[PDB]
RNA sequence: GGUUUCUCUUCAGAUCGCAUAAAUCUUUCGCCUUUUACUAAAGAUUUCCGUGGAGAGGAACAAUCUGAGAUUUUUUGAGGCCUUGCUUUGGCAAGGCU
């Protein structure tokens, strides 16, 4: 399956289970087993090759919005048809245009994040819980291992000033500055220089403008100009680059924001997956906990942030074969 | 045809086609290297602002 | 400047001097890191900051040495100031009893020591433009200006050596005979520093009088410069000295939201704002502020641990300020490991550093 | 091509042979597009004469031949 | 649409494939194919230093 | 202030113009009052160290 | 890197990674920082060649 | 054009006599040359005697007939 | 100077896999009458579901396509001509020449 299909495709399958807790009055639970010990396996061809299926779920798609994405949304084989898109019918790699990615990407606004940056991540990394694996020390919100492992007058009392509480953080963050022993310490990376990314809400907006949530410039002694219109006057047939061309269309804006789509979402050609070997909601628990959570839930992040750290860790170059 | 900046106010000395060797204070110059140099003394008489040609000048120097 | 203080040692006596190899490595391909051994037999190491010292620890943990060497707390460095002049016209003498020094130490000026710490002023100036320095700007004494003799611990270093001695003008081609070796006992009294073996820093001394033997010879061929150094010594011990903390400047890109979170951190570790603007052009805001360079340990840890890595702060050193507490109230009680409260502060520094390498008590009357 | 290649090496000791005799060998100070260019400390040999020591020569299309020196490999301009 | 009428504008041909491309390294490549090589900094670092 | 001490030659380039464009989506005339705003404050800094 | 890339023909940065030629210790690519300083010396043409 | 592309790879392979316009005859490897036939010839014994002349930078003004 | 697709062979050294399981063994544990079945950490290997590059064969559709291919400044007439030195007979080393 293509990756932002499927994304795009689940996450409209969540908007419409939304709609149907939310709207249904009355929802009766299946029994279990649906048949009884007695009841045999039925033949297809007596029971259900004669009938027609009923309806799927299947959200009616804008033909103005939803326009490029608007016939083939819903098949098994969206574009495996089209040579534009795919090679074929092997249905192996994808090559899109923007105008769909854009669709998919504001479809696909239920299950994707919002982060832009792994500064958001600063020690919540998978380096910061290999250290803190390997050292045996853990966040409060992050999960915890078994010890990987298993007098100093460094220690006295009269030689040591205590201002400020060495905290877990500081240890795993310079883990040779504060942990003695540092054994199979995964080093974190530092800060990357921070995204400020303005969104836009509406195109009636041009895609170079100056937003007011910029804090404005307020800028405030001479240039060194040469003669005003007394020397070096243009020639003829000389002109900017594009003159001829518009300054900004309406998917300019979206092919800005689509460049700060996720990683399933920023791409125009790529290959096809599994279905099984995507993982849709990994963002969701390699986030923080929210607020007004319970403990299990909590528990719930721990253990499967500790299982995701432990599939990481434990991944090998595979051989040849 | 860029050497006048050079000698916008030195003096330069300048052969002719004629074989004449100038020497005098380059004012003012052409695209073509057609430099009008001021007060040219030639090896012994005076031209005063001689516009010397590019194609003229064969061989040339700076000598103030 | 170098200025936080590590404490370093292996595990291993017998692997002490292969960290000792790996020591001399770290020293050779850092070009700002100090490294030095102690009275006690510890190893101490100034650097810059706690990232880069990371990296030095990094370095000599896998590449320099294979050992694994135990780190202690890191702190920083100070220096020694003084409040008030020294109440004493105190004096000292040579082994052979005929050369008398008397000296007394001052605070010095607001601009003087990062002046001549920036070498605005030199010696190697002449007097007179020396004079004219320190007359236009400072409002000096012409008598003063040329009493001035020599700039700290060091080549310009922030104190001032002023030999204006009326009673022994009488004597002074002897007194500038001898200058050279009050000279160095001042720049040795002056780079160990008697309260806790700091840099002395911004104090005026200032010579009164010296009673000198005319040509003292087999007593001047090494015994002025001790006998200034304890001329130096006793005029510092009751010129109520104070410890001289170096203070950090940081600036944070924050965005506009977690400024009082900012200021909550800020109000933690004692820090103060400078000046918070918006960025021109961004919409992120700039703070400037002040902080301990105690408590500027890893406050960008916790300002991004706050923050969620989205306010990025850096800090540099940034100048000297003095310590509120008092270093040499012998009435203070000092815990060993609770954090003492603002005037016990001072006393627990001094304590701890003396108990570091050395003895741990102080005597006002040690030399004299 | 050859004038680029004069361009790039219009710093190094090079002679000048024009077509009126005058050999000026010297630094090269910089080269115009056209033949007209400017030379440091040129020994201007003339004509079945003496030298003439110019630091500052500029050349019209008379400087006929030009002695480059060995600061050019095959592939530098190419 | 108008990205080889762009191309065709600034005189620049490009293959299918590399239109095919994603947009970061696509748009390193039309930079790197419209400025040349780095020559204003050498003119900097010389004339200027 | 290190530079003015040690008395060197010194030039400036302006790196990461892309963030005035596709990250911060700029009118022409704001980006060019930003970046004279900018050689503004450097002329200032250089006029004051 | 870019004038890695200008100069040497063979070397290219990655289009998913952005390389890092002057950082050559491990540590660099750990913390991903710049740690230790390197210089580079090469043969640079103008605009004029 | 063509002509003159393989006249530079005889001149690479082979020792090419240019006789140019100043009567200077050169047995040598000519490097390259031009449309306005400014022609680099690198180590070419050129007779005005054949002195050897490592580079050699002429004009088409300057050049009258070449020769493989 | 086709494409798609299938099969086989070969190299898989890239996150071959923007995915992730299991098994054995060497051990530490948790559990603990004992046997599998156990708990979670390390080391040592493996297996499975996938994967990339190359080549061959086959099939169906393009059936070509796709490439490759001047006078007027400074890059062409200031062109001719003579004597002495040398003729080394293509004219050369010096002078007055238009």
């Amino acid at each position: 399956v293509i990756e932002p299909v499927y994304i795009s495709q689940w996450g409209s399958m969540w908007i419409m289970m939304r709609r149907e807790k939310r709207d249904r009055r009355h929802f009766k639970r299946m029994r279990f087993p649906p048949f009884d010990d007695e009841e045999p396996p039925l033949d297809y061809a007596d029971n259900i090759l004669d009938v027609e299926p009923l309806e799927a779920i299947q959200l009616e798609l804008d033909p103005e919005e939803d326009a490029p994405v608007l016939d083939w949304f819903y098949d098994h084989q969206p574009l495996r048809d089209s040579r534009k898109y795919v090679n074929g019918s092997t249905y192996q790699r994808w090559q899109f245009t923007l105008p769909m990615m854009s669709t998919l990407y504001r479809l696909a606004n239920q299950l994707l994040t919002d982060l832009v940056d792994d500064n958001y991540f600063y020690l919540f990394d998978l380096k910061a819980f290999f250290t803190s694996k390997a050292l045996n020390m853990a966040i409060p919100g992050g999960p915890k291992f078994e010890p990987l492992v298993r007098w100093n007058e460094f220690n006295d009392i009269n030689k040591i000033i205590i201002r400020q509480p060495i905290r877990t953080e500081y240890k795993i963050a310079f883990p040779y500055l504060y942990n003695n022993l540092p054994h199979h310490v995964h080093l974190t990376w530092y800060h990357t220089p921070n995204v400020v990314f303005i969104k836009t809400e509406d195109p009636d907006l041009p895609a170079f403008y100056f937003d007011p949530l910029i804090n404005p410039i307020s800028h405030r002694s001479q240039e060194p100009l040469p003669d005003d219109d007394e020397e070096f006057e243009l020639p003829e047939f000389v002109e900017p680059f594009l003159k001829d061309t518009p300054l900004y269309t309406d998917n300019t804006a979206n092919g800005i924001a689509l460049l700060w789509a996720p990683r399933p979402f920023n791409l125009r050609s790529g290959r096809t997956r599994r279905a099984l070997d995507i993982p849709l909601v990994k963002n969701w628990y390699r986030e923080h906990c929210p607020a007004g959570q319970p403990v299990k839930v909590r528990v719930s992040y721990q253990k499967l942030l500790k299982y995701y750290v432990l599939n990481a860790l434990k991944h090998r170059p595979p051989k040849a074969q | 045809s860029s050497k006048m900046l050079q000698h916008i106010d030195y003096r330069m000395r300048c052969i002719l086609q004629d074989g004449r060797i100038f020497i005098g204070t380059f004012k003012a110059f052409d695209k073509h290297m057609n430099l009008i140099l001021c007060d040219c003394d030639e090896f012994k008489r005076v031209l005063g602002l001689v516009l010397l040609r590019g194609e003229n000048l064969v061989s040339m120097t700076v000598e103030g | 400047t170098s200025v936080i203080k590590i404490a370093v040692e292996p595990v291993n006596p017998s692997e002490l001097p292969k960290m000792l190899d790996g020591l001399r490595k770290v020293n050779k391909s850092y070009p700002s890191l100090t490294t030095k051994v102690e009275e006690s037999g510890e190893h101490v190491i100034l650097g810059t900051g706690e990232l880069y010292l990371d990296c030095v620890m990094h370095d000599l943990r896998k590449m320099y040495s294979e050992i694994d060497i135990k780190v202690a707390d890191p702190v920083v460095t100070f220096c020694e100031t003084v409040v008030e002049t020294s109440s004493l016209k105190c004096f000292a003498e040579t082994p052979n009893k005929k050369n008398k020094i008397t000296m007394i130490a001052e605070p010095l000026e607001k601009g003087l020591a990062e002046d001549i710490e920036n070498e605005v002023v030199q010696i190697t100036w002449n007097r007179k433009k020396l004079g004219e320095f320190f007359q236009t700007k400072y409002d000096w004494d012409l008598l003063a200006a040329r009493s001035i003799w020599a700039f700290g611990p060091d080549a310009t270093g922030p104190n001032i050596l002023v030999d204006d001695t009326l009673p022994s003008e009488v004597d002074k081609a002897l007194l500038g005979s001898v200058k050279d070796s009050i000279v160095q006992g001042f720049q040795w009294g002056t780079r160990e520093g008697p309260l806790c073996d700091e840099l002395i820093r911004n104090v005026k001394f200032k010579i009164l009088d010296a009673v000198v033997a005319q040509e003292p010879l087999h007593r001047g061929g090494g015994q002025i410069i001790p006998t200034a150094r304890r001329v130096v010594y006793s005029a510092f011990l009751m010129a109520t000295p104070r410890l001289m903390e170096p203070y950090y400047f940081v600036e944070v890109q924050a965005p506009a939201d977690c400024v009082s979170a900012v200021y909550t951190v800020l109000a933690r570790r004692r820090g103060h704002v400078t000046q918070d603007a918006p960025i021109p052009g961004s919409p992120l805001y700039t703070i400037k502020a002040f902080i301990p360079a105690i408590d500027s340990f890893g406050f960008e840890t916790d300002l991004r641990t706050h923050t969620q890595g989205q306010a990025f702060s850096l800090s540099v050193f940034h100048h000297w300020q003095i310590v509120p507490g008092d270093p040499l109230d012998k009435s203070i009680v000092i815990r060993p490991l609770e954090p003492q409260p603002a005037p016990h502060l001072a006393r627990e520094f001094m304590i701890k550093t003396r108990r570091r390498k050395g003895l741990s008590e102080d005597v006002s009357i040690s030399k004299f | 091509k050859l004038v680029r290649f004069l361009m790039k090496l219009s710093h190094e000791t090079v002679t000048i042979e024009l077509k009126n005799g005058t050999q000026v060998h010297g630094t090269i100070t910089g080269v115009d597009v056209s033949m007209n260019t400017h030379l440091k400390a040129v020994k201007m040999t003339l004509k079945n004469r003496e030298p003439v020591q110019l630091e500052t020569l500029s050349i019209g299309n008379n400087i006929r031949y030009f002695i480059l020196p060995d600061s050019l490999p095959l592939d530098t301009l190419l | 649409t108008s990205l080889p009428r762009t191309l065709d504008e600034l005189g620049i041909h490009l293959t299918k494939e590399e239109l095919k491309l994603n947009i970061r390294p696509l748009l390193r490549l039309v930079c790197k194919k419209f400025f040349g090589e780095f020559t204003g900094f050498v003119d900097m670092c010389v004339q200027h230093i | 202030k290190h530079a003015v001490q040690e008395r060197l030659a010194v030039t400036v380039c302006i790196n990461k113009i892309d963030r005035l464009i596709l990250e911060l989506k700029l009118p022409p005339t704001d980006a060019y009052y930003k970046l004279r705003h900018i050689v503004d404050e450097v002329n200032g800094l250089i006029s004051m160290y | 890197d870019c004038l890695i890339e200008q100069t040497h023909p063979e070397i290219r940065k990655r289009y998913d990674q952005d390389l890092c030629y002057t950082d050559i210790l491990f540590t660099e690519q750990e913390r991903g920082v710049g740690i230790k300083s390197t210089p580079v010396t090469v043969v640079l043409p103008d605009t004029k060649g | 054009g063509p002509l003159s592309v393989l006249t530079q790879s005889v001149k690479n392979n082979t020792q090419v006599l240019i006789n140019c316009r100043n009567n200077k005859k050169l047995l040598g490897r000519v490097k390259a040359f031009d449309r306005h036939c400014n022609m680099v010839l690198e180590n070419v014994k050129e007779m005005w005697k054949d002195r050897y002349i490592s580079k050699m930078f002429l004009r088409g003004d300057s050049v009258i007939v070449v020769l493989r």
